[PDB]
């Protein structure tokens, strides 16, 4: 109670702008409270957990450092669960050269130039000052 | 004042627009801009809690539809002393 | 002048093409080329409100078709004095 | 967001052809005037 | 400058908001506040054509829903020599 | 502070009640009362943005039922230098 | 700061939780913790209107369910000079 | 100024109408009137980049329904030195 | 340590039982007992966050069924500096 | 150089736009602007083959959409001495 | 302290919120703020195991709804003595 | 004069292939490779317009299918004086 | 040992988890932590071929579900003398 | 050896495996690993065309499946003198 200063629609001013896009406001802090054919398995079909000099695609018989299921030890539960963790929900938006390989782009420039031009429409899009096709 | 108002945008064009709107709207001082990396720009203003509220709302409104757009708009009315080590001291 | 014009592009080639178009189109001063990171490259021009309005228009049109394209084209007729602390004065 | 900042080239043709162009949407304090601001152009010219 | 921009509103509060928006948006000079009578309040700004166009547009948006309302926003890029007598030069 | 709080009413009785509630409510400094003509009366207060928000809310809901009523209630967190000429610094 | 923000709780433990939440949320200075008697513990903070609003809102939420809980959360933007004689100046 | 505003029409009546609207509309000067041949008549003005934009828009609107109408409206904010050789220096 | 663990009970008998259990359970030092009034007695301990967590849990368990019962058990990992004014430094 | 770049347009407005773009987009010399009758205007520039090639590309793009449009855009890498007689030596 | 608390976010605004929350909640010393690149910003805190558990829990919950949000929150009660060579000792 | 030709690619390997092809095709001086950020790489060459035209065309063909791909290929026969300040003078 | 074990991850938090798990899992010394850019972080360890295999497998499982996740896991039994130059010798 | 062989991968781990395979496959010297940005990493080896051709063929195969994968594998039998400025000379 008391001298409320919460944003309201009756009182115009800056306080009413950007409703819903703002966080950390007293209003939002409160809301949060609430025999296989081949020795080595197919290269394409299988992906190895550790790729180099630790690959299990090739069936190396005899003595080897592979540990079966009945043998407990260092890996698995004994390494995964040592430290508590929390996986959050984030907006993973990739802004990079590869991500922009397919972007909505304007119409390709066209050259109506004639004469001693030496132009080639086949070649990759060369551009000239102004964006004119070169 | 000590309240901190932050606006995070994609690209510099939205951020500079937010900085202009934020400083114009209320009585806050621009303490710096940081290129987070991967097309993120964070603009920070410090001032009294009342001004920072008005400033951030103006900045969020101004830069919402500019360039790629607005990512975040946060108000920490009091930032612990420790966080001041990571916050920018003056704009560069 | 005081008015600020800004163009944001994906990559540097459209950024340089925009900068050339702006300075050739109207009497504006190119005050910075900023690598925002993540691809975005911002070119800033300063001049009169009329000149910058023409300069940015020419920059956007020329840069649109070059490279990945154009992200933003923005004018700020008056730049608050506090916001000039985060604006390049001479280009790098 | 708009897919392209500037409207497609052959989709439209500007009233004033160069530097008075309107195809490229430019946010900020540009010199565009909407219906609310009467004045220089229109029936007044 | 020479360009003239006028915003007429019903009451003073809309007019003050319009004036703040106009003088913040672009480089224009608030030349006069005129109590027309009957509730009409006029704010006149002068400057360059591009600056005035941005100023008047910003003013019209700001005071559209403020108080009683906006009556008229009008721009004249160049007023006749005769009209310069009726226009105010600087505010009261 | 620099923020501005305005209340416009139809008559002088609502204006004085709004001015009384505004000053009592928060730390605001009544600056001006204007006879806009046609029944509009404007009362302007100054102070911190947080204080002004409290005062205008108190004034708006205190002067709403007295007299013809409340026309406009508005806040400006920061006021441009040009507008300061058109605002009344002296108490009357 | 001149605004007053008070939280009243049934029991001391919620009061200390309220004081902790209020003093962490915004820039509010704790002025006193009064044992009214009958199991009521009132914590008073003085700060700017924006800070007081933010702190009290945080205080009420934090101690809403801690122990017996909350009795009252009140914000006064300005207290009459005579009331300040019955308010703690420094905590005890 | 240096910006060039060109309006092209079919016949002379539309061009004279356009030169009259252009000069009256904004702060520009009528550098020339060239008979292209085949009907087309071009009227050229010079002024600030913002003034020229306003004039040409007014000029285009005026002469688009006079005679055979408007053919081309143009603005060139900065005109290269070479082109100035082929522009009318001053009206005949 | 800085973490604060406090238990509030109805009557002194549960408070003494809680005080005994708290000190027995973990490495936490008793810092005070407050007679809140209305039959509320609050016992506070200070220690490391883990130690205080164990102490309060043991304290609440011991005094839940003792006498009138238990009102509140609360842990604050870090207490703001201002709140340190109202906490007891050492028991009386 | 001796390379001749020629752009022919319907009306003077596209021709001046073509000439402006051509001389701004390369190191060419504007040698003539010849009215052909029928509304055709032709702008002729001379320079090195590389410069002329870039200019005509820039010119054709700039004036394609201007006014009635473009007619021709041709480049002659080396001009026979006989043709030099019919070409204009200096702009008029 | 020896326990390490790390929170990773997809911006800097959620990182500053997380740091504020962690530092306020428990007794943790902020030791680093790293721009991993690609947008990710990681905040590392050091303290006793009990304090770190509360700090990370507070930080993780605070920044979840701010900006792009939380990528990871992790607690390593003791880090191998080798890992301490790649950890910051104090933010720059 | 001296022209500018630039090839923007995704990754360094395409850029070096463009830099190799461009310099082998004509007498163009490689002035700089720029890591724009986000995976864009730009290579800039200076030389006569004809030399730059042949170089860029050869570079665009060579690096089209190499690696992630080609983003942009640009040739600027005349570079404004202002834009020179943002271009590398020599490679490092 | 000279065998090299590398784990790549998206973000710093998964990388540190993997490094701690690898150092704790077997007899491997942590040599480097690299920010590859774009969110990738790589952690490198040296040691016996058998030990490195055990460490990397533990680290791969440890950081698989931490943050964005595991990118790559690699073991090189013998590193060519040339490659030793581009590998970190010890962590900064 | 003049010939240059470059492999581009997404992440450092594939690059390191590519470098080892390339150096072990033939007689090539690793001149440097570059972090292009956005996750791109490039390893450049130099040697005789025969050694470079065999090494890059082995390198692309070895790292094709490691981590995110391979982006580019290129062979330049002769690198121009100009391009050698932008290439690494010795690894760091």
């Amino acid at each position: 109670t008391g001298n409320d200063i919460a944003p309201s629609g009756r009182i115009t001013g800056p306080g009413m702008l950007a409703t819903g896009l703002i966080t950390g406001t007293p209003e939002f802090r409160h809301a949060a409270r609430e025999k296989p054919e081949l020795v080595c398995a197919p290269r394409s079909d299988q992906m190895d957990r550790v790729s180099g000099e630790g690959k299990e695609r090739c069936h190396i018989t005899g003595d080897d450092w592979s540990v079966n299921k009945h043998i407990t030890g260092t890996a698995g539960q004994w390494a995964s669960g040592r430290n508590p963790s929390m996986r959050g929900n984030a907006r993973v938006v990739e802004t990079s050269a590869f991500a922009n390989r397919n972007v909505p782009k304007p119409e390709k420039p066209g050259s109506k130039i004639t004469g001693s031009s030496g132009n080639d429409t086949q070649g990759s899009l060369i551009t000239y000052s102004g964006g004119a096709r070169g | 004042g000590i309240a901190l108002g932050m606006i995070e945008t994609r690209g510099l064009v939205p951020a500079i627009e937010a900085a202009d709107a934020m400083t114009k709207a209320a009585e806050v001082r621009l303490v710096g801009r940081q290129f987070v990396g991967g097309g993120y720009v964070t603009v920070l203003v410090r001032g009294e809690t009342g001004a920072v509220n008005a400033a951030v709302r103006a900045g969020a409104d101004a830069c919402e539809r500019v360039g790629d757009g607005l990512v975040a708009a946060h108000i920490i009315a009091r930032v612990h002393s420790e966080v001041e080590n990571i916050l920018p001291k003056a704009p560069q």
